[PDB]
């Protein structure tokens, strides 16, 4: 039935209105000596406390006065002004307890409220204190997200207090786990240390359960590096991807000690040419083809920014015209592999270039043309407060600019205007630029002396930073002139290029290049084959950063011979 | 030709054996990925066995370790009437000795993996063999009837047509 | 011929050469 | 290019490698229509 809305919003205002003049109050909650009166009907229909205890039929249903202890006034405050609206005004700071008096009143509206709120704000601040509080309080769901995210994080907080303040549960359930993000498994070691440790009057009966649950007799990754690296090249990928798999699990290496170097192809190409907007990462050591999820909600034009913790994330975005212009935020995790929906943005950022300038991203214009006070703004990213402040915004509408940071200074060379891009003074000291007005110049991560080959023309200009110089190498090597496809990658912190200047054929042809900056010559490093890796686009998102393949859809879905001389 | 001159029969004829010549070359291609997803398999495991091998001679390295460990400095760890010292390689042999247990399991495990996918790579490898002559053997027969059948009033979009069915 | 028009050499240009 | 790829100089070369093609199919066509002529002569000459 459709039943009535209209006399129900009428009702509710009637009833707050009623409310708040204290009409046909009957009952008088004394919280800590404060007084709070209000109507039984309405708690009883809110919480299903008030409702047993209301309709038990003895003297709280007689009796006008009852106190209520172990609440908050303001929590209860808050409960009612949800009793008599709906409405709850949740914040970082009061939503533990809120939860708590929801929990002990069994509201489950304001419950699953204040359980997906705190899921959608766990950080890597409060992680260990809300895993403790979701255990303490037994929330399932909260508690397995802050697991997760304790494993992602784990030697970065594994040094807050709240984490040597943990039971003995937390401590097994954590330390059994093989999700731990550890590239040693010392730090384990001293993690458990420094735990039993901390309180050792109470915890020395449980020294025996902290090393039973630390793998000592692993040897991961310490037996390849004792009989040789002999094998294809870099085939040490291939045995974590193998051994691991099959292992008892209390000898297994720990998912951090299977983070790799990985190409994470953003918005690629696939054969497939209707999947001309999708994903399929890369490993440049172990040579193999896997599958990516960067579209989230078919969400395009957006920009990868992989932390230094190796997090994925992207800013703006487009859903297809239901392109519908949207701002929801995404995460890409590297356990799950899952991309997080969180607070959307005030300005659609269209294929934007964000870097973590001083660990901090930064909305770096990457936008469109049409107001500087609209398009071409760079925005600050709160990471406790997960709020997006703008800041000082770039004058000029600057496309195609790559954004490198040098010596914690975001250095983006423009079309022909570079600024000094301050982190911190937030200014626009025209730095020394070039002559040739032209974007598309692709830059990654090259240290001192950044390198914009690109303008759709392919001059490696030397962008020498500390001594304030302009130098230049010389040009890739094609034809009589090949096309300008410049893809500047940073594979393992180094100076390397996915150049796809289509030549023969073969979709294109992506040859990854060697720069030299010590002899300031021209070699290539090596020659990605196009038997597996085929149509990949010419100018879209290759970012390189250290990525689980057990984790990553291990898809080649791409059958490499072909071309039978049967005929 | 079945010495037949309808020219429309003798075009009916060359679409039916289009047809079968067509199948073939799909299931060629397939078994073709089939052969390189074999490969890469037998590949990803000779490398997952020597790894097995490797690590199994390590880990023998550290039970010849532990009887170095029994003459090095064992002799501050056995003979003060203390257990729970020693269980920094008491406790890890044991346990080391159910590993290497565990893991020869794994071995045979790998394995019989490997018995059974080359079995089950071998009974359709065998196919090949054997479609191969019979695909070459179709493909010349077409050859020749490409000679005169297709000079009988047929034209090349027919025959592409024809090539799609 | 991936060299010449890759560099920029029109189809209508490259007619005028095919017709001197 | 002939070692000479400069833009105008590449495209220039170019020009010139039409010329020679172009020579080539006009003298090729035209030694095609003299085997065919010889084809129907010897044929005419031994019919006689």
């Amino acid at each position: 039935r459709q039943i009535n809305t209209e006399y129900a919003v009428s009702l509710l205002e009637q009833l707050k209105l009623f409310y708040e003049q204290q009409l046909f109050t009957d009952i008088v909650l004394i919280v800590e000596g404060t007084e709070f009166p209000c109507h039984k009907m309405v708690l009883a229909t809110c919480s299903s406390y008030f409702r047993a205890m209301f309709m038990s039929g003895l003297s709280e249903s007689k009796q006008t006065h009852v106190h209520l202890r172990n609440v908050d006034a303001a929590t209860l405050q808050i409960i009612i002004t949800y009793a008599y609206t709906g409405n709850l005004a949740m914040n970082d700071s009061t939503v533990e307890q809120l939860y708590e008096t929801a929990c002990f009143l069994q509201v489950e509206d304001v419950l699953q409220r204040c359980r997906e709120y705190l899921i959608k704000k766990i950080n890597a601040e409060n992680c260990v204190r809300l895993l403790s509080f979701a255990d303490l309080f037994s929330c399932e769901e909260l508690k397995q997200s802050a697991k997760r995210m304790v494993e992602h994080k784990f030697t970065a907080v594994y040094h807050q207090d709240a984490f040597m303040q943990l039971s003995h549960d937390l401590l097994i359930d954590i330390l059994s786990s093989d999700n731990l993000n550890v590239e040693k498994e010392e730090t384990v070691r001293e993690a458990a240390m420094l735990w039993l440790e901390y309180n050792t009057e109470s915890r020395s009966q449980y020294l025996s359960s902290v090393l039973s649950q630390i793998r000592i007799d692993a040897l991961s990754e310490v037996t390849q590096r004792a009989w040789f690296q002999g094998l294809p090249p870099n085939d040490k990928s291939v045995v974590v991807q193998g051994l691991y798999k099959d292992m008892p699990k209390f000898f297994k290496p720990r998912l951090g000690m299977t983070k790799e170097e990985m190409m994470i192809f953003i918005e690629a190409s696939s054969e497939n040419p209707c999947s001309l907007y999708s994903s399929v990462c890369y490993s440049p050591q172990a040579e193999k083809v896997y599958k990516l999820c960067s579209p989230p909600a078919d969400l395009h034009k957006v920009g990868t920014v992989v932390t230094p913790d190796n997090d994925i994330y992207i800013a703006g975005g487009q859903v297809p015209l239901k392109f519908r212009t949207v701002n929801c935020f995404y995460w890409f995790d590297a356990q799950q592999n899952t991309w997080f929906p969180k607070t959307p943005m005030l300005f659609v950022r269209i294929k934007p270039s964000l870097v973590c300038c001083e660990g901090y991203i930064y909305a770096i214009g990457g936008d469109s043309v049409g107001g500087e006070l609209n398009r071409r703004t760079v925005e600050r990213y709160d990471t406790e407060k997960d709020e997006w402040t703008m800041v000082s915004p770039l004058p000029c509408a600057w496309q195609w600019s790559a954004a490198v940071v040098v010596h914690d200074c975001i250095y983006v060379m423009t079309l022909n205007l570079m600024y000094c891009y301050f982190p911190r003074s937030d200014s626009w000291v025209e730095m020394a630029m070039r002559q040739t007005s032209r974007s598309f110049a692709s830059a990654a991560a090259f240290g001192d002396k950044i390198f914009y080959i690109g303008g759709l023309s392919v001059t490696v200009e030397i962008y020498d930073v500390n001594k304030n110089e302009w130098k230049m190498a010389a040009n890739i090597p094609a034809k009589r002139y090949s096309d300008p496809c410049v893809r500047a990658v940073v594979i393992s912190n180094s100076l390397c290029v996915f150049m796809r200047e289509t030549h023969l054929n073969e979709r294109a042809k992506y040859v990854t290049y060697q720069y030299d900056l010590e002899l300031d010559r021209w070699s290539l490093r090596q020659h990605i084959s196009e038997r597996v890796l085929w149509d990949l686009g010419r100018d879209f998102r290759c970012t390189v950063g250290k990525l689980y393949p057990s984790c990553l859809e291990e898809s080649p879905w791409k059958p490499p011979t072909y071309l039978f001389s049967t005929d | 030709v079945v010495k037949e001159d309808n020219i429309e029969a003798v075009g009916k004829k060359l679409h039916e054996y289009n047809t079968q010549f067509q199948e073939k070359s799909r299931e060629y291609d397939r078994l073709y990925e089939e052969y390189t997803r074999t490969s890469q398999e037998i590949q990803m495991k000779r490398t997952a066995i020597e790894a097995f091998n490797e690590t199994i001679k390590i880990f023998e390295e550290q039970c010849q370790t532990q009887e170095r460990y029994s003459k090095e400095y064992i002799e501050k760890f056995k003979r003060e009437g203390n257990e729970k010292e020693i269980q920094r390689i008491m406790h890890n042999y044991d346990k080391l000795k159910s590993r290497i247990s565990e893991i020869i399991d794994s071995r045979r495990r790998l394995e019989e993996d490997l018995k059974k996918q080359a079995a089950e790579y071998r009974e359709i490898d065998k196919r090949m063999n054997s479609i191969k002559p019979d695909l070459i053997q179709l493909r010349k027969t077409r050859d020749q009837y490409l000679m005169w059948l297709t000079q009988k009033g047929v034209r090349q979009k027919k025959l592409n047509e024809w090539l799609g069915n």
